[PDB]
């Protein structure tokens, strides 16, 4: 657990449910596997710098 | 944008410019959907019927990615007072949607809890802006950023001189002399996490520009998601 330490290891959100943590990302993105990155689903994801 | 560097191609994507009948670029936004966009409330009085622009890095050259686009609602937060400035943000539904290209795309909206945990609490944040660059000097021809760093609440209400509501916050400078300035309100602040940017606050106030003591108010927009969603559906 502990959304305290490095963000729950999380890409963006984090969320400790209870005893564990739980990521989560903005519209746009979708919670890989591992249940802690973040993948976009367009050519431009929200909060990407477009380079 | 006083001090400050030079926001470079596709660096600041989510950065908007409202324009007036004369088509000078008065106020800030920021994109947050290929439909709407996040501006300051007492921006939609400088002007009695503008335009919004994205896409412009530089106000006088010509590039190829810039795009007008017409405001088809304007939602103004009721509670809004000039008199206090506070809830100082509306939420701007376009006509046509906005197409994501180099130099244009959206800005990440974080979760309330989450990201005054971890965005607000970091060590600074970015706005960006056309605005005037000297206090006294003119409004700016191309757009920058500049990093502010947060400013500690308590001491944030004791250099004010005005009753900071806890729908805004403090970011800048005590003695240097960078912070946003004229035409700069509206604009976007926003604070990055893993190269992911989130909108963490709105341009809209301060006294005066860079002047030592004091500092740049922020509308507090962590303390607006949930309006600022049921606004994306329109109300
Ligand atoms: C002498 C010139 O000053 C004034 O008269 C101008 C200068 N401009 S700016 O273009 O230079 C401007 C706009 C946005 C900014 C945003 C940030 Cl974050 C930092 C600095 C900013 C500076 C704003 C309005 N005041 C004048 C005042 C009017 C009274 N004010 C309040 C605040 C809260 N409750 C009640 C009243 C604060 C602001
Ligand atoms: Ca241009």
């Amino acid at each position: 657990k502990l959304c305290s330490l490095d963000n729950g290891d999380c890409d963006q959100f984090c969320h400790e449910e209870q005893n564990s943590v739980v990521c989560s990302c903005a519209r746009g993105y979708t919670l890989a596997d591992n249940g802690k990155a973040c993948i976009p689903t367009g050519p431009y994801p929200c909060g990407k710098q477009t380079l | 944008i006083v001090g400050g560097q030079e926001c470079k191609d596709g660096e600041c994507p989510w950065q908007a410019l409202l324009i007036n009948e004369e088509n000078e670029g008065f106020c800030g936004g920021t994109i947050l959907s290929e439909f709407y966009i996040l501006t300051a409330a007492h921006c939609l009085y400088q002007a009695k019927r503008f335009k919004v622009r994205v896409g412009d890095r530089n106000t006088e050259q010509e590039e190829g990615g810039e795009a007008v686009h017409e405001v088809e609602v304007v939602i103004k937060h009721n509670r809004f007072t000039k008199e206090t400035y506070d809830f100082d943000i509306a939420v701007l539904r376009l006509k046509t949607p906005i197409t994501f290209r180099m130099n244009v795309a959206p800005a990440c909206l974080p979760e309330r809890d989450w990201a005054e945990s971890t965005l607000m609490t970091q060590k600074t944040g970015i706005v960006s802006g056309f605005g005037r660059t000297h206090e006294k000097g003119r409004q700016s021809t191309r757009l920058k950023m500049l990093e502010v760093p947060y400013v500690d609440r308590n001491s944030c209400k004791l250099s004010s001189s005005f009753i900071i509501t806890q729908n805004m916050f403090c970011a800048g400078y005590d003695t240097k002399q960078e912070d946003a300035c004229q035409g700069d309100s509206g604009g976007p602040h926003v604070t990055r996490f893993k190269d992911t940017y989130f909108v963490t606050g709105i341009v809209s106030w301060g006294e005066g520009c860079a002047r030592k003591g004091k500092y740049g108010i922020y509308t507090k927009v962590t303390a607006f998601l949930k309006w600022i969603d049921r606004s994306m559906k329109t109300r």
